[PDB]
C-alpha cells in the first residue's frame, strides 16, 4: 500500500544545512500526516515535527524551534525535513514516518508506514579510505580476521572469500574515534585443518572513498 | 490536539 | 510537554515466557493517545499497538495493550525467537509527541564461556609507525564482561576501545573486540602483551598473551 522513500544518506559539517526527502507512493497524500523521527548511534526515538500536506501550517517539536523546516510538496507527493546550523548531537538517522490507515479512509494517529530512514553524519572530518590489516591466526578451531581502522564515514561493507563464507562471521560495529575517524573488525572462526590449503580474503568496500580492498589472511 | 485534525479532515470529507 | 519513562530498561527472557513492558507517564495522556513500536537492529521501527490497546494490522493476538492516564502496558503472552528486539512506547494526546528511552527485549540462555584469542600487530601496520593489538572475545553469554590489556604486566588506560556484536540469531550469544593502539616505538620497547578477560561462567580471569619477537 503506502510507502515512503527517502533520499540517501549525507555527510554535513557543523553550521551547515542538510535537507532530506520523503517521496509517498499509494492511497491519498493531501488529508494524511507525515511526521520526522530521528534516532542517534545507540539512542532512542524522537518525534521532530509533522505536516498535514493539505495546510502549508505544520507542527514542530518545541525543542527543535528555530531549526527544522517541514514542508511538503503535493505536486511530487514528496515530503521535505530541513535542519539548520547543524552540531555533532544532530548525527542521527532520520525517519520520515506517516499516520496509519484504518478501515476506510478513517486515519489513525500512529506512525504505521515508515521509511528506510536516512544517515545523517554530522562531522568535520575528511573523507579517508580505510586501511586494511591481516588479523593472522596463530576443538580443531582457528579465528582470523581483518581490522578496517582509520576511514570516514559511515559504512564499510566486509565480506569473507567474495561473499561465499559467512558461518562463523562476526563483523563487529565501527567505533568512532577521538579523531573522527571510525574503525572496526571483523573475524571468522574456521577449522584449523583448513588453514594450510584454503584461502581465506577479507573483502573492504568503502563507497564514500570508492575503496576497494582484498586483503589475503594466512596464518603465521 | 493536533493528531486530531487529520481524523476531522477525515469526517466532513466522508460524512 | 509530557515525559514518558519505560521499564524495565533490559528484560531476560526465553521463548515461551511472558513479557510485560510499562510505560508511565509524567501526566495523563488525552483519550488514551499511546502506542506501541517494535525496532530490529538495523531495521525502522515498526508499529504493534495503537490507542493504548487497539492491535494493528498484521500483528498477532499475543501483543496485548493495557492502561490509560499515567500508566501503560505491553503483554506479550507466548514469546518466540522473533518477539526479541526493543520496544518503545509514544503518546500522542498532546501536539508534542514524545517517545520513551527504550525497553531491549533479549533472549537468556545458559552462560556461555567466551573463547578468548589475541592477534599481535601486524608488519605492514608495524611499517606504519602505529601498533594495534586485537582480543576477541567469540559467543558468550550474558553480554557483561571486563576486558583488561597488560602491557609487560602493566596496566593499561586511555588507549584501548572495544565493541560488542549484537544479539547472535542461531546461539544468542555476544562476541567482543578490544583495540589497543599504542606508538611503532612504545611496542618495540616492550616484550609481554597480553588481555584478560574476566566474565561470568569462567573460574578466573583468562589470560591470552604473547611475546613480541618470537
Amino acid at each position: 500500500q503506502v510507502q515512503l522513500v527517502q533520499s540517501g544518506a549525507e555527510v554535513k559539517k557543523p553550521g551547515s544545512s542538510v535537507k532530506v526527502s520523503c517521496k509517498a507512493s499509494g492511497g491519498t497524500f493531501s488529508s494524511y500526516a507525515i511526521s520526522w523521527v530521528r534516532q542517534a548511534p545507540g539512542q532512542g526515538l524522537e518525534w521532530m515535527g509533522g505536516i498535514i500536506p493539505i495546510f502549508g501550517t505544520a507542527n514542530y517539536a518545541q525543542k527543535f524551534q528555530g531549526r527544522v523546516t517541514i514542508t511538503a510538496d503535493k505536486s511530487t507527493s514528496t515530503a521535505y525535513m530541513e535542519l539548520s546550523s547543524l552540531r555533532s548531537e544532530d548525527t542521527a538517522v532520520y525517519y520520515c514516518a506517516r499516520e496509519g490507515e484504518g478501515w476506510f479512509g478513517k486515519p489513525l494517529r500512529a506512525f504505521e508506514f515508515w521509511g528506510q530512514g536516512t544517515v545523517i553524519t554530522v562531522s568535520s572530518a575528511s573523507t579517508k579510505g580505510p586501511s586494511v590489516f591481516p588479523l593472522a591466526p596463530s576443538g580443531g578451531t582457528a579465528a582470523l580476521g581483518c581490522l578496517v581502522k582509520d576511514y570516514f564515514p559511515e559504512p564499510v561493507t566486509v565480506s569473507w572469500n567474495s561473499g561465499a563464507l559467512t558461518s562463523g562471521v562476526h563483523t563487529f560495529p565501527a567505533v568512532l574515534q577521538s579523531s573522527g575517524l571510525y574503525s572496526l573488525s571483523s573475524v571468522v572462526t574456521v577449522p584449523s585443518s583448513s588453514l594450510g590449503t584454503q584461502t581465506y580474503i577479507c573483502n573492504v568496500n568503502h563507497k564514500p572513498s570508492n575503496t576497494k580492498v582484498d586483503k589475503k589472511v594466512e596464518p603465521k | 490536539n493536533w493528531f486530531d485534525i487529520t481524523n476531522w479532515l477525515w469526517y466532513i470529507k466522508k460524512k | 510537554e509530557i515525559v514518558l519513562t519505560q521499564s524495565p530498561g533490559t528484560l531476560s527472557l526465553s521463548p515461551g515466557e511472558r513479557a510485560t513492558l510499562s510505560c508511565r507517564a509524567s501526566q495523563s495522556v488525552s483519550s488514551s493517545y499511546l502506542a506501541w513500536y517494535q525496532q530490529k537492529p538495523g531495521q525502522a521501527p515498526r508499529l504493534l499497538i495503537y490507542g493504548a490497546s487497539s492491535r494493528a494490522t498484521g500483528i498477532p493476538d499475543r501483543f496485548s495493550g493495557s492502561g490509560s492516564g499515567t500508566d501503560f502496558t505491553l503483554t506479550i503472552s507466548r514469546l518466540e525467537p522473533e518477539d526479541f528486539a526493543v520496544y518503545y512506547c509514544q503518546q500522542y494526546g498532546t501536539s508534542q509527541s514524545t517517545f520513551g528511552q527504550g525497553t531491549r527485549l533479549e533472549i537468556k540462555r545458559t552462560v556461555a564461556a567466551p573463547s578468548v584469542f589475541i592477534f599481535p600487530p601486524s608488519d605492514e601496520q608495524l611499517k606504519s609507525g602505529t601498533a594495534s593489538v586485537v582480543c576477541l572475545l567469540n559467543n558468550f553469554y550474558p553480554r557483561e564482561a571486563k576486558v583488561q590489556w597488560k602491557v609487560d604486566n602493566a596496566l593499561q588506560s586511555g588507549n584501548s576501545q572495544e565493541s560488542v556484536t549484537e544479539q547472535d540469531s542461531k546461539d544468542s550469544t555476544y562476541s567482543l573486540s578490544s583495540t589497543l593502539t599504542l606508538s611503532k616505538a612504545d611496542y618495540e620497547k616492550h616484550k609481554v602483551y597480553a588481555c584478560e578477560v574476566t566474565h561470568q561462567g569462567l573460574s578466573s580471569p583468562v589470560t591470552k598473551s604473547f611475546n613480541r619477537g618470537e
